[PDB]
């Protein structure tokens, strides 16, 4: 159901496996919100991809069909100047 | 008597005459024109029958008019006035390319765009149209401040040309471009027709050949390869954090990125001399600056390959 809670996986560029609770009916700012209270990474600094695919903070998990046990990829965006 | 068009939206007008040589910012506020800040300018025939954009202390009515046409809110519209009066950074010709003087960190900008001006593209807005065909005889001002503001840029700081580009293509009517996928896991599998944005940006490797002969990407199970089964895109960008020198086959153009952190990004070409680009100047090419963040692609885009089942 779009509100019971699930575990969906979280892999960064420093090797680490994030464990999230989420709910289908997240968004993916609510999932970067999570991430900073994780890691405490600022939501704006987060790109979250799913197999190649960059995920919009206004969408939900359950829009792009993420469900539970999934796993996610989050890189930051880059500072050139 | 001179004759203007007020607007804020550039799609709703109303019709007031102006007295020549009396200041457009005391009658009607700040105002711009074609671009430019004319706020303190007087009335000249020059102005007669163009158009005037007012921009502070919209009504909710204007607020979603704008949202319409530009896709501002307030804030946004406010961004976007200030970056046109702020980021007036000088543009340098090189045969059919043009480039930014380095200034203010914009060097994202400035490759970013290089980027873009290999591709053709229809938007869905009227404002981003004009913009774009501004952008693409060489005067890319407008488009510059449109992509800063829609994306919530901050002025002269180090950001990420994906996002640059990634806020023009998502203006863009790329209703055509097809990416099917399929996701091979030990876990599930797991098809994907992606569409538009999603079909003519991958983020995870630079490499086309990999889309076609599928690749492994970190799963929690024993291993999870992305393949493309069809494509039918305009065209192609790849992109991945700044890992790899090895440039991979079929490309037109690239980013690079070379820092510890804040960095700094250049451009190469692969035409027939090859060309590098590091803001305004151009250099023979002799290897990566740093590392391969975005990798553009054009030909032979219409394919399909056999799935793995
Ligand atoms: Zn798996």
């Amino acid at each position: 159901g779009a509100m019971d809670p699930m575990q969906i996986f979280v892999k960064t560029l420093t090797g680490k496996t994030i464990t999230l609770e989420v709910e289908p009916s997240d968004t993916i700012e609510n999932v970067k919100a999570k991430i900073q209270d994780k890691e405490g990474i600022p939501p704006d600094q987060q790109r979250l991809i799913f197999a190649g695919k960059q995920l919009e903070d206004g969408r939900t998990l359950s829009d792009y069909n993420i469900q539970k046990e999934s796993t996610l990829h989050l890189v930051l965006r880059l500072r050139g100047g | 008597k001179i004759d203007v068009l007020l607007t804020v939206d550039g799609v709703n007008f109303k019709s007031i005459s102006l007295t020549v040589g009396e200041v457009f910012g005391k009658i009607l506020g700040n105002v711009f024109c074609d671009g430019i800040d004319v706020t303190k300018l007087k009335c000249s025939d020059f102005y007669a029958d163009k158009i005037l954009y007012q921009y502070e202390n919209l009504s909710l009515a204007d607020i979603s008019a704008v949202q319409s046409s530009f896709g501002f809110d307030q804030q946004q519209l406010l961004a976007y006035y200030n970056f046109l009066t702020v980021c007036k950074w000088s543009v340098v010709v090189n045969g059919p390319f043009f480039s930014f003087e380095q200034s203010h960190n914009n060097s994202y900008v400035n490759v970013a765009c290089l980027m873009l001006q290999h591709i053709n593209l229809k938007f869905n807005k009227w404002q981003w149209q004009e913009a774009w065909y501004e952008f693409r005889a060489g005067r890319p001002h407008r488009l510059v401040a449109l992509v800063l503001a829609k994306g919530h840029f901050k002025f002269d700081e180090p950001s990420d040309a994906t996002d640059f580009i990634r806020v023009v293509l998502k203006q863009a009517d790329l209703s055509g471009a097809i990416c099917e996928l399929e996701l091979i896991c030990d876990c599930g599998i797991k098809q994907e027709s992606r569409v538009g944005v999603d079909a003519v940006m991958h983020f995870g490797t630079l490499a086309k050949t990999d889309l076609f002969n599928g690749y492994k990407i970190g799963c929690n199970c024993a291993g999870r390869i992305v393949h493309c089964t069809k494509l039918n895109v305009p065209f192609l960008i790849c992109s991945n954090t700044p890992l790899s020198k090895d440039l991979p086959d079929d490309v037109v153009a690239a980013n690079m990125f070379m820092g510890v952190g804040v960095g700094h990004y250049t451009h190469l070409k692969c035409g027939s001399p090859y060309q590098h680009y590091d803001a305004c100047s151009v250099k023979k090419y002799t290897g990566v600056s740093g590392c391969l963040t975005d990798c553009l692609y054009l030909k032979n885009l219409t394919q399909t390959f056999t799935s793995m089942l």
